[PDB]
């Protein structure tokens, strides 16, 4: 419970999190409350990586100590935030906003996580698209190699069964032709 | 296919006119002689000479083997793959819509919490300034 | 590249399902094909027997 | 048993009450519509609403080949099957 | 109308008796099998034998384009449609992953804001207690 | 008021027009073409 909530929740954000660079970016924030929130989020991400290392992340991440806070203080903060919360937008409004985002920006552009709203430069978008294409090509090559190995193993396992099925089908076709010829011969023999 | 009682491909299959369940001729005959002409799993009585109809397979058409490379089999496999992909896309879209609604609610709550945090920081700074002034004046 | 990766993932899933159920699928198909071939051979044998009976009577 | 209209195992088999010939339900309905409700290969009229008995059994599952595990491979196989069916129909017409 | 699960007009659609949402019979049956009798878009359980009712109407005639009069053109059109559907599914999966990552970042920021708000409330309470103690100890003129 | 039930619409998916490019429509057309070819081949086989 002392660890980060995102660590115990689903959909992990990043296996590798840099506390120092995120804290330096938090110090560059002009708004003081936003800077404090970003620094605390960096500390929470570092504690989540240290306490709950995701698959592929390096181990031995150093944890960060934090002061103890009562649940009553968190409940009071949540009540204050709910009192300060305005009217929630309807689901239709959020759906229309998402549809406008998917109509103005491209669906492939919206799917890519490097397409930010403030990234109007074509060079940065082109570099991000090139990096994403290189990563996708590497992943596709690895998947193709794994699928080729699996297909080779399956073919080596089931080639005899396939050959037996083909031979049985050919024998069945020859038997059907012979049966038709025999039926014709029987009809002719009866007439004769 | 398969037989209901024997569990294998019936050499001389027959179909009950009441239930439509295929069965082998000899096994169903012995069961009807042993179960007083009553079908298995049903309390209805089936006539061994009337309710049973033989199944005939004319060899006029070319016998297509039931392989996965068959054209109707390929069509059925394509339909099944399309249905599975549609179900997966529907589940993924439902999960994405739920995640987007949760992210929008989290963004609104984060904006409210940032406003509350700024107000609390201003109040704490004012209280610290008042405490410092009281400590300086309180000689 | 995304379409190729999706196709590769679908092929990998199909290969995994094949490795899971290949013996059952091949056995069921072989049994059905053998039953159909046996039925066709039985029909041909019955026709040949009827033709032989007619030929003997004639 | 296999469908007499399709040449393979019917997904939804139906049998005539008098002829007792297994066929696909859609194929039997199309043949009845295209021949004024007449059993194919016979001179007796067939009623699809009363004389057709559906067959309630399990579904036969074809073994998927290792090569036929991709959408493009499936499309190529479907094109080859359609071309083979067209060639077989043309050869059957010429032989007739 | 179009089916709710697929977005296209089903050939043999059925309607739920609770919400009145049109769907395909096979797709709804597969979804109920996969989700253990859960209706799409809600959490209520609708029985396909009872809550799902078929609609008896005339078949809508789809206008076949003149391009779809040959086997190769129809095959190319079907291949293009399948490729478009696969690309749409991959894009939907990538967008869902990006939305999940963004929601995780937003949840981390919200938890950080809650912790900072609790810390600021504790600091403000301590400062207010110190100010009250100084005012009680001090002699106000 | 009781026997008539209204029909609701969900906008989870985009509106696809009922054209000839639909996957299910293409599958149905291919099945109909296969059935017609099978009927023609069966008539030709009976004649042969």
């Amino acid at each position: 419970r002392r660890r980060t909530q995102v660590m115990q929740r689903e959909l992990p954000r990043t296996a590798v999190v840099d506390i120092d660079a995120l804290l330096r970016a938090a110090d560059e924030i002009e708004d003081p409350a936003r800077a404090l929130v970003a620094r605390e989020a960096a500390l929470l991400m570092a504690h989540d990586a240290a306490k709950y290392p995701l698959p592929g992340a390096p181990p031995g991440v150093k944890p960060v100590e934090i002061p103890r806070f009562s649940d009553d203080e968190l409940a009071e903060a949540r009540l204050q935030i709910l009192m300060e919360m305005k009217e929630k937008p309807a689901p239709e409004v959020v759906h229309a906003i998402w549809n406008r985002r998917e109509e103005n920006l491209n669906a492939l552009r919206l799917g890519l996580g490097y397409y930010d709203s403030d990234s109007e430069d074509g060079e940065d978008d082109v570099a991000n698209i090139r990096a994403t294409l290189e990563a996708a090509l590497d992943r596709l090559m690895a998947s193709a190699e794994k699928g080729n190995k699996l297909e080779k193993k399956l073919n080596l396992h089931l080639g005899g069964y396939k050959n037996r099925a083909e031979m049985l089908r050919k024998k069945l076709g020859e038997a059907h032709a012979a049966l038709e010829k025999a039926r014709n011969a029987l009809a002719g023999f009866q007439v004769l | 296919m398969l037989c209901a009682l024997s569990g294998e491909i019936p050499e001389e299959p027959v179909v009950s006119k009441k239930t439509g369940v295929l069965f082998e001729k000899r096994l169903i005959l012995k069961y009807l002689e042993e179960h007083n002409n009553i079908e298995p799993g049903t309390t209805e009585e089936l006539d061994p000479e009337t309710d049973l109809l033989p199944i005939k397979t004319s060899r006029v058409v070319r016998p297509r083997p039931p392989n996965f490379t068959s054209i109707p089999s390929l069509l059925k496999a394509f339909q099944d793959e399309w249905d599975a992909l549609v179900l997966e896309t529907y589940t993924t879209r439902e999960q994405l819509a739920r995640v987007r609604e949760e992210l929008a609610t989290a963004l609104y709550q984060h904006d409210a919490a940032v406003r509350v945090i700024a107000r609390l920081t201003r109040e704490r700074d004012e209280a610290r300034e008042a405490l410092a002034r009281l400590t300086v004046t309180g000689a | 590249a995304y379409t190729a990766q999706a196709y590769l993932s679908a092929r990998r899933a199909h290969l995994a399902l094949l490795d899971t159920h290949g013996k059952n699928a091949w056995l069921i198909g072989n049994w059905h094909l053998e039953g159909e071939v046996k039925a066709v051979e039985k029909e041909l044998a019955e026709t040949k027997r009827e033709i032989d009976r007619v030929s003997l009577a004639r």
